[PDB]
DNA sequence: CCCTGCATCCGTGATAGACAATTTAACACTTTTGTCAATCATTTTGTT
DNA sequence: AACAAAATGATTGACAAAAGTGTTAAATTGTGCTATAATGGGAGCTGTCACGGATGCAGGGGA
């Protein structure tokens, strides 16, 4: 949904954003993962354990 | 009006300010306050500044057409325009005089020193406070005594009669209506001579120059007591009717009030007939209203009523908001907008939305819908272009066939931050922008905005096409280089196209040219970059401008041969073939131009733009986290010295080592360890990948998406890779001094809290300096491009032959720059030769092109003597040839561009980014050649050494070519190796100094003399034996101290049989005067051999922190301040020889081959009692200041020292700047000279240097000759202070002294300038208008 | 404000400079949609006409 | 359409007077005076007017001779 | 009995109550436009 | 093959019709007064810096 350009961190040092970009990936990683065992409506037995 | 000329400005008389007005103003009420018209005879009148409404008289018995000149009966308005409601003038008449505070407070006090008054004294005579006399005759009374309040009245009751004394304002008015100019005048002229005193007969001919300007001009002294003071037009200080009932008056109604009624009250106590404590204070507080008036604020600053801000005054509405008040603009047909990027456009034309451009052009609109008969009348075309109908939006697309725009950004540095372009009618609200040229605006495309103009006449369509256009600007006027390089992108995809793997997808293969090998790509064979065989025709230019084919089997990857199929037809393929990072694309287009010119050239500074952002988006080219290859050694590397450096401060723990050698120690073991990381990081981004043949592995260059921005140059490099995986370096705190402990881990691990205090620091100190430099240059910037204002080529060649000699630049063992690169594109004054006698290769003087230099490249010549502009023979100007060639475009200069501007802005754009091991030991040159030395007097000596002498030997490592190599230079306690003509080893010292003492080594050795180094006078009395040495430092000449001073210190070396043994090649003595800091081992009593050092002169150069420099510098090097610590120099070369001393400061002679000159006690002088000393050679020690400079060694001489320090301060930060830029203003920085001889001046005037050349030329050139002058040199913001005009200095400089002194004069500006020429509003006679100002001047004195 | 799936590639120029690009799906769904709220005020004064 | 006028200073090699030049014929096509020589290809009248200073067809010295026939083509009409 | 040498200073940057002469605005009207009709010529449907 | 007649422009003065230059009444504007004892002095300010050119003291150095 947006295409960013990769020559703004070697000069501007900013390391936060490549970081926050990839721990904003795991976070919703859990979020595609939550939701398909929310939509085959497995159990609540299922989800406590993920 | 016609064609006027020459604004004549002079003093006003009561007579003349008495015909300006319509009537006189006799009431200080504005507005009726029932019904808002304006009163009679108020401030607001109707009679006197005419009528309200349009074409109406006031009452309301003229409205009809028939009346319309007549003047009314009721109230006598009379019936004409509301406009000339804005340029009449009344006048207020005066009860009593008052001094014009202009001509009575300003510094040189002109009512002063025209009647040879201390001011101190008219001031005490303009609050009434003592009486002063006028015409005495016949008592004990001058003309002009001070007699105080008793002095007066014990006098007066003597005499009654004969005797006449005022006081007040209508006292001035008597003095100087009195006095006569003539008389006084040739009466000083014989006053003058008599007077024998260099302060006296230099102010005395300052009073008497003033008196010789209230003659000729026409203007009798008693003008600058007012008596009239005349009042402004009612329109120019409204009292406009704000939305509610408010006024917004001008705060000039505020201070008009308070003159027209002290003034109004004043002529009531003359007729109450109030006593002489009143009145007296009534004309005392009036004469304050009137100076409140015209400079408020030299007085208590009448703070205004109702509210607590100073009023303001006509004379701060001129006075600068920094600039003019008149044009020094806002401008119709405008806008403004978010620029963001597409890049499909071409490289001239630009987006401009429909919103905007149905707004800028809608007048034009207006022409079609009536011309195509769409709309009936203009009224009607006005509704359907609001309704935006389906019709204008095809009517308008008509209107923009061919009509260049104007985007300007807003800080705009230099010329190329205007560029007309065509526009593209987009939909949206941003300004689209080609990428190509974001890099001469210097425009992010992060918010920021671009106006837009429209030239409207039929003319500037044209000159936004010609001049303006953008492809005509891809070389920036700076310097020759490019200034469309394709920046930031694009040349990461060029990089990545034009690398080579080691084994891709097909290699090896053989392609059949470069059509075959980019399908062949395409379809998903081979890979982008493999290696290859392909087949490549090149052409070359050979003859008279035709092209070869050659057909050959170029050995190249895939990439190569598909950046191919774009370049055009004359480049050879040995420029495509490289890795082509940023430094070699930039030349790429460069060659493309001096080779094909500009119509291919633009268009392949396309194809470039199309390729390589095509070939970046199938690269794929991210950045991740661990793209940051962290050393794996960064451990064993920071613990090491971190345990090193715990065992140092253990050597200050138990005393050993003292603290500055453990601060230093401690930077510097850091400093290993700093270095190890990064020399252990970038081995390991560098050769990163190591695949494999089709048998065993090998390395190659990396692939690392952080290394390929690093090595292209697309964004930033090693000194910042080194922070996001190496060590992050260490801090320094507010002082300036570094930190004991570096920040030690990298912005890929976290930094704790601590860590981060300590960056952030720097992070402020970088933001308050960029806000600061940005403040400071662009002061810089508008001083230069007002002195260097009124210069421009006028003449097709001058022909003197008269030049410069253009050495290169010797750095010690390297070059600064190349003797090419500094005399490209200039005339050649006298034709040089091979360096054989009689092989003239270079003709007489032609441009140094890009062939002709590499012809002087093929030969050897080391100088050439070139044509400067600082040396030119014409007047008011530069001819073409003396400047040389540079633009934009490649020819020769044009007659009638306009050098002068262009010149100061290519100094001040830089400074904006340009805000600011140290050992030295041996003599090590990376060369082998003869040794040739000038300037030098030196000896064999006993030692197998040829003695050291003084700081005059440079060491010319000659060449094998007949050239210099390196240059240095060998002070005293330096022994020499080599002689003349025999080299020196490959990194070998001819020559070895001491560093860490400056010693003074034994010419000849015997007994020694103590002359003037006794114990206890010139050091007090210590003992040291046979050993050879002591503790007595023999102090210099300031840093002696106060007891024995009646001492000179130098120890006479004595011969075998008594006598003081004398210097080997002059006439004194052996008496080697040892220099400061000196613990002198040498103690009579033992015998020494010729050829020892004498005494240790220590100088460390540890730190290397001691030199000044930044942009202060260019600051104060262009404005020619004299730097606290002058260089003596020798006045005339002749015979040293000194004299009566000990005056508090020591003294000197100089005698052909007399003249008297001191010299103070601080400076061990450099010379000796023998010697014949050349003309301005440094006789003493300090950096001298330019003054000194051209006052002997010539006009060559300042600017070879100007040009070479200012291009110091730039060159050691990166930033190329041509030196013809600094010598127009060197030019026009010493263009006053001060006369000798006479003949047609007085002898001691400051006159402009063409003026003295116009007469010279004349008055010697008819049958008599009946002068002779001395060049000088003032700093920038004084020279244009002394121009001819007063308008191009009272436009910038102080406003309030450059009126005062040109009104009193009577000035009369000609005109002839640029920014005296925009404010009248006409064309500057530099450029398209330069051509209709030939015909100006062949139409007067003529027909 | 919205967090949207952002990726790290130069695209064909359009996002040169530190510009930025943005898919049609962010739009449509309307998340940057903001909402502002202008006034106009229109007075009677009372004239001496 | 005309893009530079690399090609039209070849002729004027002064590039401050092939504007004085070309605005000058330039208004001879617009206010009420001539017509193009080369042919229009649906272009303003300062292309126009570059376009035939390329040509040869146009300079400082042709637009007086040109004109100053006028008086003298006028003077059968000046009678 | 006479010049050169610091040093202080200033500027330009960056607490209420009768008089009168006065002014507008009002009501009043003459000339200037708007009808508002009867003679002076130009004809007036098709029989005299 | 020429006007029978029936208006109809063109043509006269006449009721009307509106609306602009001088009298009264209301208001605004202003002018001159008013007699316990009152007697110097109200009055604000600040954290810039650097360069330059006088006006003055100063006292060193020469008749
Ligand atoms: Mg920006
Ligand atoms: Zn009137
Ligand atoms: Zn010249």
């Amino acid at each position: 949904d947006i295409v960013l350009n990769p020559l703004g961190v070697p000069s501007r040092m900013n390391i936060g954003q490549i970081l926050e970009t990839h721990l904003g990936m795991a976070a919703k990683g859990i979020g595609d993962k939550i939701n398909a065992m929310l939509k085959q409506q497995q159990e609540v037995a299922k989800l406590r354990e993920f | 009006t016609e064609e006027f000329d020459a604004i004549k400005i002079a003093l006003a008389s009561p007579d003349m300010i008495r015909s300006w007005s319509f009537g006189e103003v006799k009431k200080p009420e504005t507005i009726n306050y029932r019904t808002f018209k304006p009163e009679r005879d108020g401030l607001f009148c109707a009679r006197i500044f005419g009528p309200v409404k349009d074409y109406e008289c006031l009452c309301g018995k003229y409205k009809r057409l028939k009346h319309r000149g007549v003047i009314c009966e009721k109230c006598g308005v009379e019936v004409t325009q509301t406009k000339v409601r804005r340029e009449r003038m009344g006048h207020i008449e005066l009860a009593s005089p008052t001094a014009h505070i202009w001509f009575l407070k300003s510094l040189p006090s002109r009512i002063g020193l025209l009647l040879d008054m201390p001011l101190r004294d008219i001031e005490r005579v303009l609050y009434f406070e003592s009486y002063v006399v006028i015409e005495g005759g016949m008592t004990n009374l001058e003309r002009q005594q001070i007699l105080t309040e008793e002095q007066y009245l014990d006098a007066l009751e003597e005499f009654g009669d004969e005797f006449d004394a005022k006081m007040g304002a209508e006292a001035i008015q008597a003095l100087l209506k009195s006095m006569d100019l003539e008389q006084e005048c040739e009466q000083l002229r014989e006053e003058l001579n008599e007077t024998n005193s260099e302060t006296k007969r230099k102010k005395l001919t300052k009073r008497i120059k003033l008196l010789e300007a209230f003659v000729q001009s026409g203007n009798k002294p008693e003008w600058m007591i007012l008596t009239v003071l005349p009042v402004l037009p009612p329109d120019l200080r409204p009292l406009v009717p704000l939305d509610g009932g408010r006024f917004a008056t001008s705060d000039l109604n505020d201070l008009y009030r308070r003159v027209i009624n002290r003034n109004n009250r004043l002529k009531r106590l003359l007729d109450l007939a109030a006593p002489d404590i009143i009145v007296r204070n009534e004309k005392r507080m009036l004469q304050e209203a009137v100076d409140a008036l015209l400079d408020n604020g030299r007085r208590g600053r009448a703070i205004t009523g109702s509210n607590k801000r100073p009023l303001k005054s006509l004379a701060d509405m001129i006075k600068g908001k920094q600039g003019r008040f008149r044009q020094n603009k806002r401008v119709d047909y405008s806008g403004r907008s978010v620029i963001t990027v597409g890049p499909y456009l071409r490289l001239h034309q630009c987006g401009l939305p429909k919103k905007m451009a149905l707004e800028l052009f809608k007048p034009f609109i207006y022409g079609k819908l009536e011309l195509r008969g769409l709309a009936t009348t203009i009224k009607a075309a006005k509704k359907m272009v609001e309704r935006e109908e389906a019709v204008v939006w095809d009517i308008l697309d008509e209107v923009i066939r061919e009509h260049p725009v104007l985007l300007n950004r807003a800080p705009t540095l230099h010329r190329l931050g205007i560029q007309a372009f065509e526009p593209v009618l987009i939909e949206g609200k941003a300004i689209q922008l080609h990428p190509l040229v974001c890099a001469a605006y210097n425009a992010d495309f992060d918010g920021d905005q671009m106006a837009v103009h429209v030239p409207l006449t039929l003319e500037a369509q044209l000159e936004a096409r010609a001049l303006m256009m953008s492809t005509n600007n891809i070389l920036s006027p700076a310097n020759g280089e490019p200034i469309i390089v394709p920046s930031q992108d694009v040349v990461l995809g060029l990089y990545y196209m034009t690398r080579d793997c080691v084994n891709a997808k097909g290699e090896g293969m053989v392609l059949t040219g470069p059509k075959e090998a980019e399908r062949l790509y395409r379809s998903g064979l081979a890979s982008l970059h493999a290696r290859v065989k392909v087949r490549i025709t090149e052409y070359e230019k050979d003859a008279n401008g035709e092209l070869v084919a050659k057909t050959s089997l170029k050995d190249t990857t895939v990439g190569r041969a598909i950046l191919w199929m774009i370049v055009p037809k004359g480049l050879p393929y040995s420029i495509v073939n490289q890795a082509l990072g940023k430094k070699a694309i930039s030349k790429m287009l460069n060659t493309c131009y001096r080779i094909l010119g500009l119509k291919p050239t633009v268009i392949f500074a396309d194809q470039i733009m199309y390729t390589g952002f095509a070939y970046a988006a199938r690269s794929g080219a991210s950045v991740g986290i661990d793209d940051m290859v962290i050393p794996e050694k960064k451990h064993e590397i920071i613990s090491e010295a971190e345990a090193e450096v715990a065992e140092i401060q253990e050597q200050f723990q138990s005393g050993l080592v003292t603290a500055g050698e453990r601060y230093n120690k401690v930077i510097d073991i850091w400093a290993a360890a700093n270095d190890r990381v990064s020399k252990a990081m970038m081995d390991n981004l560098q050769t990163e990948t190591v695949i494999n043949r089709d048998g065993q592995e090998e390395k190659q260059v990396s692939f690392n998406s952080i290394y390929m921005m690093a090595d292209s140059g697309a964004r930033g490099s090693a000194a910042q890779i080194r922070q996001l995986a190496g060590m992050r370096g260490l801090m320094a705190k507010p002082d300036g001094s570094i930190i004991e402990t570096p920040i030690t881990a990298n912005f890929r691990e976290g930094l704790n809290v601590l860590q981060y205090f300590i960056s952030t620091h720097g992070a402020r100190k970088g933001l308050a300096d960029t806000a600061l430099k940005t403040a400071n240059s662009g002061y810089l910037t508008r001083r230069l491009v007002d002195v260097a204002q009124d210069l421009v080529v006028t003449e097709d060649d001058c022909g003197t032959h008269e030049g410069i000699m253009m050495t290169p630049v010797i750095e010690g063992g390297d070059v600064k720059e190349p003797l090419r690169d500094r005399v490209l594109g200039r005339v050649t004054a006298e034709d040089v030769l091979k360096p054989g006698t009689a092989d003239i290769l270079v003709p007489r003087n032609t441009l140094l092109h890009e062939q002709w230099c590499d012809l002087l490249e093929e030969n050897s010549v080391d100088a050439v003597k070139v044509r400067s502009v600082v040396s030119c023979d014409t007047d008011f100007g530069v001819c073409a040839h003396c400047y040389g060639r540079d633009l934009a475009r490649g020819h020769i200069i044009n007659k009638g561009e306009a050098i002068g501007v262009i010149a100061a802005q290519s100094i001040g754009e830089p400074g904006t980014q340009l805000t600011m091991a140290a050992a030295e030991s041996s003599i090590q040159v990376k060369n082998k050649g003869s040794i040739k030395l000038s300037n030098v007097k030196s000896v064999v000596n006993s030692s197998g050494k040829l003695v050291i002498t003084s700081r005059n030997t440079e060491l010319k490592l000659i060449d094998e070519f007949g050239r210099t190599k390196e240059s240095y230079k060998v002070p005293y306690g330096a022994v020499l190796a080599k002689g003349d003509g025999e080299q020196v080893a490959g990194g070998e010292t001819v020559a070895n100094w001491d560093p860490h003492t400056m010693p003074v080594i034994t010419e000849v050795s015997g007994f020694v003399r103590f002359t003037d180094m006794i114990d206890g006078q010139t050091i007090t009395r210590q003992t040291d034996e046979l050993t050879g040495l002591s503790s007595l430092v023999v102090l210099d000449s300031a840093e002696r101290t106060a007891g024995g001073k009646d001492l000179r210190p130098a120890l006479k070396i004595v011969d075998a049989q008594g006598n003081d043994v004398l210097i080997p090649g002059t006439d004194m003595p052996a008496q080697y005067f040892l220099p400061g800091k000196a613990i002198v081992q040498l103690e009579d009593g033992v015998q020494i051999s010729s050829g020892d050092t004498l005494a240790r002169i220590p100088q460390e150069s540890g730190g290397t922190k001691d030199i000044t420099g930044g942009l202060p510098r260019v600051a104060d090097l262009f404005e020619a301040r004299r730097p606290k610590e002058p260089a003596i120099l020798a006045e005339i070369s002749g015979i040293v020889s000194f004299g009566k001393e000990t005056k508090g400061k020591r003294r000197l002679v100089i005698t052909p081959v007399p003249y008297e000159e001191m010299i103070p006690k601080w400076r061990q002088l450099n010379v000796f009692e023998g010697e014949r000393v050349e003309r301005g050679d440094v006789i003493s020690d300090g950096p001298e200041a330019p003054h000194d400079i051209l006052r002997l060694r010539g006009v060559h001489a300042v600017t070879r020292y100007i040009v070479n320090e200012v291009q110091d301060v730039y060159r050691l930060q990166g930033v190329k700047i041509n030196d013809k830029h600094i010598e127009v203003i060197v030019r026009q920085m010493l263009r006053k000279a001060t006369i000798v001889n006479a003949g047609s001046s007085d002898f001691l005037e400051g006159e402009q240097v063409e003026y003295s050349r116009v007469k010279i030329a004349n008055r010697e050139l008819e049958a008599n000759g009946k002068a002779t002058y001395s060049r000088d040199l003032l700093g920038i913001t004084k020279a244009s202070l002394a121009t001819e005009s007063f308008i191009s200095a009272a436009s910038f400089q102080e406003t309030t002294r450059v009126l005062t002194e040109a009104a009193v004069a009577g000035k009369r500006d000609e005109l002839r300038g640029l920014k005296e020429n925009v404010i009248v509003g006409r064309l500057i006679p530099a450029g398209t208008g330069y051509a209709y100002h030939q015909d100006r001047m062949r139409r007067r004195a003529a027909g | 404000g919205q967090n949207m799936r952002v990726a790290f590639m130069p695209w064909n120029g359009y996002n040169f400079e530190d510009s930025i690009l943005v898919s049609e799906r962010v739009v449509q769904e309307d998340r940057f949609t903001t909402i502002h709220i202008q006034e106009l005020a229109c007075v009677s004064r009372d004239t001496k006409l | 359409a005309r893009v530079t006028v690399q090609d039209a200073v070849e002729k004027i090699g002064n590039r401050f007077d092939l504007v004085l030049v070309a605005a000058r014929r330039a208004r001879q096509m617009q206010v009420g005076g001539k017509d193009p020589l080369v042919p229009e290809e649906n272009d303003k009248t300062t292309v126009i007017a570059l376009r035939e200073i390329e040509e040869g067809l146009i300079n400082n010295q042709i637009l007086d001779v040109r004109e100053r026939q006028e008086q003298q083509e006028q003077e059968a009409a000046e009678l």
